[PDB]
């Protein structure tokens, strides 16, 4: 546990270790986006 | 005949992807065949 | 000049029928040492007491086996990994009883072996070639090293390494999949594809190849004579082979870039062994392949088997009958 | 060269394919769902639901054993159900 | 000035519809309970 | 204070997300560089300033 | 058109990093975000950990890897491991992960808006990669950082509450250490040790004196080290010796970072004293020492003589003599006697086990600890499942180690491959043929045919 | 409660291709 | 122009996907192989004929899905869906296991038509049909494997089921009971992959570290034209580099590219004939002269003993589940197990 004034923040404390593996998706995106110049 | 950029429909079709296989993960722990 | 340049040009000499190097100058004692030992000992070794139970398995042909059953016997689980040259002995005969040319003979090939994978950088540079044959080659060079090194480390013991012999694999495979369902592990199913895929699209490559050769020749000849060795030209027809194999399939399934082709041969097969080597590696940390055994059950709660659950009843026989001295308490943790 | 279809990154950009494919996926979708959910599945195959493997008391399986008199055996089975 | 109705096209329905509905059909499975 | 201590909690996040989001596009969008430099500068300030908030008041209710 | 296509930069898009090989700010940019992704991370996942933590489990039953690290730094943690105050790891969680976001910021203002070479910006930060002179000087204030970061421990360990030290009496406890161990005799015959069963080389260190006083030397030695650098000029005969290249420098790092990777999943395998079992479950040799003890408690209890039980090899069922003679554990686990334990070492007498404190000395949390490791081996399937693998699903558990060591493997080797890339491609980039043969000199054709 | 989770994710996921959506629209330097 | 003459031609039109002769034999087989096999993987049970749970509906995973074989009674009987064991229903066609056959028989006439597919083109395009040739090994192990072996044995109930787990048990079937690993068809077989793996590796790699510069970028693969005249890489360097590092090389090209297909093709033709001999029990089970000395010395040990111990832990733990319809009940006490496992 959080401490009981963070408990309002849990499930988004549950998501945000994931967030490193997107910013290597949206480097994909982001070549789509230009067409692999 | 290219009125919606590919690169659209790619993130759009992957992340549709990406739910479906994540639901099976998810139900590899629920209910059916999650041994409890 | 001065004799250490007239040596170290004759050590790095293109001219030698086969090259030496640097690498080379390890390579060369090691994988010697090792082959020396391995040919003596497979015919005429003593029998070897590899579980540290006093229960000696022999290994060689003069002790009564063939080509098929023998082997280089790992060496003793007393021994576990501590190091055991010959000169740790109190004689060759103590020597000969716990497992020692195993010992020999692994280190110094998985050394020369190394050195090996160097030379061939080695000679890409004096040639002026490009470099990467020698990561290709990593692949099986890892492959040795998790079953002769890794998986010794992981579980305490050179016992539990690979034995150099035919039938000595097969325990050890099937030693592995009780402990470990190995294939179960994706790692495995990876190398497999490796394998499959790798033979497969050798065959493809070979056939469509040879099936666009240019008549060069007439049919009372080998139509290999169609090609001159250091030819400018190309021998066959990759339009040809393209407008074959793209109608197989459909027209983009299909390479018509050499060089986007040879480089899918060398990195399907090498990737996917990676995977395997990574997968012995990883597993010798017991991190194991999946487990579904009693994954499905019925309202109440019975146990509905799977072919996974006939997969461990197979599993279970391996694990209670192998290695049937040497286990004192009632889990097999090591 | 080209045989002569249109070309597919032509097709699944323009906004006339995805007029269609809007509706027709997720209604294909949705139809596999009720085919489950409506539990029709398990009476058209013969699949057991999580309470027709067994009957209450019974741990022995319904192993069909004769070639010919197979398919009255299964039923059979289906009646010490109940 | 293509056509619409090819035997490329028969092709991917073939294959393309039965998989969408299977694949709803693997949806609703995740959800039942013993 | 149980409220305002979310509450200057959620500004910190509203705003991490505005922030997370407006400055790459800032960044590379070649019109506004002069009419933005104000934007971010504020936001900056604005973030830190908020994180610090936060950071004293944790010390009254945790 | 900024590079940014491979009709300019002469890579391609699957290789378009190696389009920054020349822009010192972009580059720059990149690795500071990167950065800001690895504070992120360890940020992120210690409050995960956090929030998912439940102090009554054992940290090894719960899947964390970094709040072990955060208690063997002595902050959180009482008599036992047990966990005391969970504030700290808050802290430590929302400290990174806050600064990652001023990392971050960093990157990637140096990556699109900054200047995209610092070498017309200022002579002190713009470098090329040729200066031998500059290179030296970059790795002396790194290697300063360093050696700064190394006598931080060293200051949490002598100055700022200690350590966790799991062979501290009375089970473990936090302690201050105030003799170091600076004998170099001590301190640099750990590199001299085989890695080799029974010596382990630097991963058999056992004691935190010991711990602390390496970190005294290392940290002295990479300050006095990066002076050395950023006054001196590399020799001829080290000019002579390497490639002087972006590429090639990234080849010699990747290196380190293969060969630290093996040795790190080395540590968390054989290692309980820095990777104390309070915390990281037990070793694979303890989990198998564990369960010997276990069985001999058991029988010992019932009447069996455990010295004299002859088993069915012929070996003693209980305890046997290695090969130099010590007093050991029987059965498979005889490999294992290299085993050292807080638990187990009141048992030890100078020819090994000592069988009046076996007979007399076995205190109940020695029989609980034996039973607590032995049920929590380091086993278990890629999906959870606890145990060897023909065992039945209801155990939710694989060890911190065994995560750690197979995580860490993979990732030493696939950079061992980098490596060889990278290396032999310098090579070949510095004598220029690593775009291929040239048809008009090829150099075999020069040479003499081998018959 | 997870779709607490959901939400979170949904958006942390949709952020990033939106910067990209949102600078070729102003034909921002991609 | 007869009417045979203009079906003709439209069936050998350049379009996608060309359809051919070939092709009325080889779409419906394929897709209903296929088909089968995601229908009953998704759907189907093997209560009645195995007492096991195999598709997705009951809660199995891609690894443990299989269509699984028919129940022993059965034989080796068509099992047609308007036969005497199913008469008509397709419910019961399912639980009876007809999906088996039915995927198995669309199966073999779907290579067939693949192979003819291959034959047809490669008249048409004007090429020697070595690669329908090669796919002659895939057409070994299928049939070797999935109807001769049955045929040999008691029913289709011992021929592999289709699925992942299900072809895990099969492999470890035939190490307890046919000892398969010391048969030397399967050790030439063994040999032909790896060595097809080998072969494919070393020779991608060796041509993409041989090339020569033909453009300027650093991705190399902007620098080769289909059409153009020259090789790529040099073989003459190639040759050099073997020659040196493992003391021989390949000269030929034509060779080299022969080797591969041959290698492969007969490594997987070697296995199918192993394969025809276990169909008999007729394994390479035992070493004579080992067991003879095994049975009279007590303190010979050899590998082979050793394996042949696992063998037997093998087939007591796992018969009788494996094969149900034998009602096997073996009591603890008959179990072989060592010591404290
Ligand atoms: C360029 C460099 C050239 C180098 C060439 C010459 C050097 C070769 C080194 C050989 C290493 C092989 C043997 C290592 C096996 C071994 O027992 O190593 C394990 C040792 C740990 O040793 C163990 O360390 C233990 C220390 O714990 C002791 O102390 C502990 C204190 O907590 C505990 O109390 C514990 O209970 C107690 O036993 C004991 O000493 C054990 O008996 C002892 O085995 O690790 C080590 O020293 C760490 C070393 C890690 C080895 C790296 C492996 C790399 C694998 C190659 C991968 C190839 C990749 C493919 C290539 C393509
Ligand atoms: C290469 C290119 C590939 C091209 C592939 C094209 C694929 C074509 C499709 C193949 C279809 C083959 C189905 C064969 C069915 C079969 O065999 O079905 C089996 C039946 C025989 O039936 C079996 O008969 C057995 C013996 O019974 C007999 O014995 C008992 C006494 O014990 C009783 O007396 C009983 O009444 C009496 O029938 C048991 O009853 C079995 O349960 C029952 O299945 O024969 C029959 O259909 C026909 C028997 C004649 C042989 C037909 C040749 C094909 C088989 C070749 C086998 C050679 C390999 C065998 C090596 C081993
Ligand atoms: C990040 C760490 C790092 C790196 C990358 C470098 C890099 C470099 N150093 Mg610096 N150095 C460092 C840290 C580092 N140094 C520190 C902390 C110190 C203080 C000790 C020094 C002290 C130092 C001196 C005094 C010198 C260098 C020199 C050099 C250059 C040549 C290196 C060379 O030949 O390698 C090593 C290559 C060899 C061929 C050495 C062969 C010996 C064997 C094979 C290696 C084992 C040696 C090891 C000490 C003992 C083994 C331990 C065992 C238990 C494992 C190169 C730029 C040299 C130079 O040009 O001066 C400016 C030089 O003379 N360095
Ligand atoms: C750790 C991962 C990582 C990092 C840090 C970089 C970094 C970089 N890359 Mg590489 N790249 C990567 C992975 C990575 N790349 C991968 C995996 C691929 C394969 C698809 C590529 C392919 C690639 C190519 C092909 C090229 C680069 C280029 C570049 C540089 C400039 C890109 C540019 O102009 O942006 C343009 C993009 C945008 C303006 C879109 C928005 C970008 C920002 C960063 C979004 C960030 C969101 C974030 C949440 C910010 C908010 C938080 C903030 C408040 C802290 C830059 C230094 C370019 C280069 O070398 O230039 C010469 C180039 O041509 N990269
Ligand atoms: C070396 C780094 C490392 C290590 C040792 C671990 C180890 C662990 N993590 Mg952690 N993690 C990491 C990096 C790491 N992670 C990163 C980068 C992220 C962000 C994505 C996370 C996010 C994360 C979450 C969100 C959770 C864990 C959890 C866990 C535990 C269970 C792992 C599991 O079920 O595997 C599953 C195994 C796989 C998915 C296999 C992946 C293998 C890849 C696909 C192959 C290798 C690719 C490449 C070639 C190498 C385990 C202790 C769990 C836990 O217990 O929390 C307390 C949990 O819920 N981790
Ligand atoms: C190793 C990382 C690194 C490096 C070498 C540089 C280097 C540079 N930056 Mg960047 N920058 C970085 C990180 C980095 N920056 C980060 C993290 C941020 C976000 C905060 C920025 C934001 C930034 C902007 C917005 C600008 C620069 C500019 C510059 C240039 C001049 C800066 C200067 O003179 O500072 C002078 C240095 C000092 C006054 C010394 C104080 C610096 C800090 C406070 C020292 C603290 C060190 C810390 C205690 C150690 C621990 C670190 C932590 C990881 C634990 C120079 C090329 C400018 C530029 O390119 O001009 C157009 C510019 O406008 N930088
Ligand atoms: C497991 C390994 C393996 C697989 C999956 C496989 C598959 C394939 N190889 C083909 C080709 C080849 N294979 C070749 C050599 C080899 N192939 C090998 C091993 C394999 N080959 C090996 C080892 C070699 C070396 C000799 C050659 C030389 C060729 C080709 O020319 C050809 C090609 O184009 O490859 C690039 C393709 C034939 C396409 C086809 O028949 O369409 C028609 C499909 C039909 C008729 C349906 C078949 C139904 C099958 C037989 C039974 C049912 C399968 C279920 C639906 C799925 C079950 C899944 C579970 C078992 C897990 C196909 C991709
Ligand atoms: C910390 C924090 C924060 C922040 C966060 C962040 C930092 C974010 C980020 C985010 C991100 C960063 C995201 C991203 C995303 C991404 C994506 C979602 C992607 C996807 C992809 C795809 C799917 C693709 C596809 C494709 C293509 C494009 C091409 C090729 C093919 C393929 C298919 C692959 C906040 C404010 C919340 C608050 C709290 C705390
Ligand atoms: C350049 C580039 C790139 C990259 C990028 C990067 C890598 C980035 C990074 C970035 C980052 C790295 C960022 C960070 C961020 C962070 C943040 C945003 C944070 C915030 C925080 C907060 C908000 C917090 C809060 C809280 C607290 C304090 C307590 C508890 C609760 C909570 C959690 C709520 C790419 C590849 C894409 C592409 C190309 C270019
Ligand atoms: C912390 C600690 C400690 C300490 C540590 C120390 C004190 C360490 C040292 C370290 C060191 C002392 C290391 C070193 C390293 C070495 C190396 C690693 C080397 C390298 C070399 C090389 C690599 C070379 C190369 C080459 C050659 C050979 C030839 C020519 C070319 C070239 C240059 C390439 C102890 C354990 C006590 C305890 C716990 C903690
Ligand atoms: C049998 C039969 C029949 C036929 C049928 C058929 C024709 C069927 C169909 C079916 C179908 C045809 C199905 C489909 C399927 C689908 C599926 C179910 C798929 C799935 C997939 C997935 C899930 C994947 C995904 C992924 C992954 C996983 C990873 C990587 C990436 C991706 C994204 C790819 C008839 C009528 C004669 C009647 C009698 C019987
Ligand atoms: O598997 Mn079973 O586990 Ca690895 O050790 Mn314990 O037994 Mn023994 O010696 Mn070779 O083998
Ligand atoms: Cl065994
Ligand atoms: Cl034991
Ligand atoms: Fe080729």
């Amino acid at each position: 546990k959080l401490p009981e004034a963070y408990a309002i923040f849990d499930p988004l404390v549950d998501v945000l270790p994931v967030i490193p593996v997107l910013f290597l998706a949206l480097a994909f995106v982001w070549q789509a986006a230009v067409g692999f110049r | 005949g290219g009125r919606i950029p590919l690169w659209i429909v790619a993130t759009v079709a992957g992340m549709g992807v990406i739910v479906i296989v994540g639901l099976f993960f998810y139900g590899a722990y629920a209910g059916l065949g999650s041994s409890l | 000049a001065n004799l250490w340049e007239r040596f170290c040009n004759w050590v790095t000499s293109t001219d030698n029928r086969l090259y030496v190097g640097w690498f080379g100058v390890i390579m060369i004692p090691t994988l010697l040492a090792a082959t020396i030992c391995f040919v003596i000992a497979f015919i005429a070794a003593p029998p070897v007491d590899i579980d540290g139970i006093r229960e000696p398995v022999s290994g060689s042909l003069l002790y009564g086996n063939n080509i098929i059953t023998g082997a280089v016997v790992p060496s003793s689980n007393a021994i576990g990994l501590h190091f055991y040259p010959i000169w740790e002995a109190a004689s060759l005969d103590e020597w000969l009883y716990n497992g020692g040319p195993y010992q020999l003979i692994i280190f110094h090939f998985l050394l020369g072996a190394s050195c090996y994978m160097g030379r061939q950088w080695e000679l890409s540079y004096r040639l002026g070639m490009r470099p990467w044959i020698c990561v290709a080659y990593s692949a099986p060079l890892a492959s040795a090293f998790a079953v002769f090194l890794i998986y010794p480390i992981g579980q305490g013991s050179f016992s539990d390494g690979m034995p150099l012999g035919i039938s000595g694999t097969f325990n050890f495979m099937i030693v592995f999949q009780a402990e470990h369902n190995i294939l179960m592990h994706p790692f495995h199913q990876l190398g497999v594809a490796g394998v499959f895929g790798g033979a497969l699209f050798c065959a493809m490559h070979g056939s469509l190849v040879t099936s666009s050769l240019i008549r060069e020749t007439t049919e009372t000849e080998s139509a290999n004579y169609g090609y001159k060795f250091g030819q400018e030209e190309e021998t066959y027809n990759i339009v040809a082979a393209h407008g074959y194999f793209g109608r197989l399939i459909f027209q983009y399934a299909s390479f018509n870039n050499s060089r986007s082709l040879h480089f899918f041969l060398a990195a399907w097969p090498v990737v996917g062994v990676w995977f395997t080597a990574l997968g012995i590696s990883t597993m010798a940390f017991n991190l194991n392949g999946f487990n579904f055994n009693h994954s499905v059950i019925d309202a109440k709660g019975n146990v509905i088997n799977t072919w996974a659950d006939i997969i461990n009843r197979a599993n279970l026989g391996m694990e209670v009958m192998h290695e049937r001295n040497a286990h004192n308490f009632p889990l097999d943790l090591a | 060269g080209t045989t002569g279809e249109r070309p597919f990154s032509d097709i699944i950009t323009s906004v006339r394919y995805w007029v269609i494919h809007s509706i027709t996926i997720p209604a294909l979708f949705i139809a596999g769902w009720l085919f489950v959910s409506t539990g029709l599945a398990y009476d058209v195959f013969g699949t057991p639901r999580p309470d027709s493997y067994y009957a209450q008391e019974q741990r022995s399986i319904p192993l069909v054993t004769d070639r010919f008199e197979a398919k009255q055996q299964v039923e059979t089975f289906l009646e010490q159900l109940k | 000035s293509y056509p619409i109705f090819t035997v490329r096209w028969v092709a991917v329905h073939t294959l393309a519809v039965p998989t969408i509905f299977f694949l709803g059909a693997i949806a609703a499975m995740q959800f039942i309970q013993r | 204070m149980t409220i305002l201590f979310q509450l200057a909690l959620a500004a910190l996040v509203i705003l991490s997300f505005v922030m997370v989001i407006g400055v790459p596009v800032a960044y590379a969008s070649p019109q506004d560089w002069d009419r933005s430099k104000q934007l971010i500068f504020l936001g900056s300030g604005l973030w830190i300033a908020l994180v610090l908030v936060v950071g004293v008041l944790n010390f009254f209710v945790v | 058109a900024t590079n940014r296509d491979q009709e300019s930069s002469g890579f391609a898009w699957w290789a378009g990093n190696a389009r920054l090989i020349n822009l010192s700010g972009k580059l720059l940019g990149a690795h500071v975000a990167h950065a800001g992704l690895i504070v992120f991370w360890a940020g992120a996942m210690t409050l995960f950990e956090l929030a998912h933590f439940i102090p009554e489990k054992p940290m090894y039953e719960q899947g964390l890897i970094l709040i072990p690290h955060i208690a063997t730094l002595g902050w959180g943690v009482g008599p036992g491991g047990e966990v005391v105050d969970t504030f700290p790891f808050f802290v430590v969680g929302v400290v990174h992960l806050i600064s990652s976001a001023v990392l971050g910021f960093g990157g990637v203002y140096h990556a699109i808006r900054g200047p995209e070479t610092l070498e017309e910006y200022s002579s002190f930060f713009g470098y090329d990669w040729k200066d031998k002179n500059k290179m030296t000087t970059i790795l002396g204030f790194h290697l300063i950082v360093l050696g700064i970061g190394a006598l931080l421990l060293v200051a949490k360990a002598m100055f700022f509450g200690g350590l966790y030290d799991t062979w501290a009496p009375g089970g473990g406890d936090v302690r201050v250490i105030t003799n170091p161990t600076l004998d170099p005799r001590v301190i640099f015959g750990y590199l001299l040790k085989s890695p080799f069963g029974g010596e382990g080389w630097i991963v058999s260190v056992n004691n935190l004196e010991d711990v602390v006083g390496g970190h005294i030397w290392i940290g002295l030695i990479c300050i006095a080290g990066g002076i050395w650098h950023i006054l001196t000029t590399p020799f001829g005969w080290a000019r002579r010796a390497f490639i002087w290249s972006g590429e090639a420098y990234l080849s010699y790092s990747l290196g380190a970072l293969s060969m630290m990777g093996f040795i790190a999943t080395c540590f968390v395998w054989f290692n309980n004293t820095v990777y104390p079992s309070e915390f990281y479950g037990p070793t694979g040799p303890e989990a198998s020492q564990a369960q010997a003890m276990t069985f001999l408690i058991r029988d010992q209890k019932l009447g069996a003589n455990v010295g004299s039980a002859q088993g069915p090899t012929g070996l003693g069922k209980y305890l046997m003599r290695s090969p130099t003679g010590e007093i050991i554990f029987g059965g498979e686990t005889m490999r294992f006697w290299d085993f050292r334990g807080p638990w187990l070492e009141p048992l030890r007498g100078p020819n090994g086990l000592d069988l009046n404190k076996i007979k007399n000395d076995i205190q109940p949390w020695q029989e609980r600890r034996a039973a607590e490791y032995m049920t929590h081996a380091p086993l278990g399937s890629l999906n959870s499942v606890g145990g060897v693998a023909t065992e039945i699903n209801s155990v939710n558990f694989v060890s911190p180690r065994s995560w750690l060591a197979t995580s860490h493997f993979v990732l030493a080797f696939f950079f061992l491959v980098g490596h060889l890339w990278h290396a032999g491609r310098a090579r070949a980039a510095a004598a220029g043929f690593e775009k291929g043969i040239d048809r008009e000199s090829e150099p075999v054709l020069s040479m003499p045919s081998l018959d | 409660e997870v779709i607490a989770q959901l939400t979170m994710i949904a958006m942390i996921g949709i952020a990033g291709p939106m910067i990209i959506f949102l600078l070729a629209v102003r034909r921002g330097n991609l | 122009r007869g009417w045979f003459d203009i079906l003709d031609d439209w069936l050998k039109r350049d379009r996608f996907v060309f359809v051919g002769w070939s092709g009325i034999l080889l779409f419906p087989c394929a897709y209903l192989a296929l088909g089968g096999w995601l229908t009953g993987t998704t759907f189907v049970t093997s209560w009645y004929t195995h007492g096991l749970a195999s598709s997705y509906l009951e809660g199995c995973n891609f690894l443990t899905v299989a269509v699984s074989t028919p129940a022993n009674s059965m034989g080796h009987s068509l099992l047609l869906l308007w036969g005497p064991e199913a008469q008509g229903d397709f419910t019961r066609w399912c639980q009876l296991g007809g999906l088996w056959t039915f995927i198995a028989l669309h199966g073999a006439f779907g290579l067939i038509g693949f192979m003819l597919r291959q034959f047809e083109i490669a008249r048409l395009v004007g090429v020697r049909p070595y690669n329908a040739i090669a796919f002659s090994a895939p057409i070994a192990v299928f049939v070797s494997v999935f109807l001769i072996y049955p045929l040999g044995q008691s029913s289709w109930f011992f021929a592999p089921s289709f699925g992942v787990a299900a072809i895990f048990r099969f492999l470890l079937f035939f190490q307890g009971f046919h000892n398969w690993t010391l048969n030397p068809f399967h050790m030439m077989g063994v040999a032909g992959v790896l060595g097809g793996a080998l072969l494919c590796a070393i020779h991608g790699a060796t041509v993409e570290n041989t090339l020569f510069q033909d453009g300027e970028g650093a991705s190399t693969f902007r620098a080769f034209n289909p059409t153009q005249a020259e090789e790529t890489y040099s073989m003459v360097t190639a040759n050099r580099f073997w020659s040196q590092i493992f003391g021989i090389a390949f000269s030929n090209k034509r060779w080299l590219h022969f080797f591969m297909l041959f290698v492969p093709v007969t490594g997987l033709w070697m296995s199918a004939i192993g394969v025809v001999g276990l169909a008999l029990n007729l394994r390479s089970y035992d070493f004579i002269s080992q067991e003879i000395r095994a049975a009279e010395d007590p303190e010979f040990e050899t590998f082979y003993t050793k394996n042949l111990l696992l063998n037997e832990g093998i087939r007591a733990w796992m018969a009788p589940q494996d094969q149900p319809h034998e009602n096997f009940v073996f009591p603890e006490e008959v179990l072989p197990r060592g010591n404290a496992l």
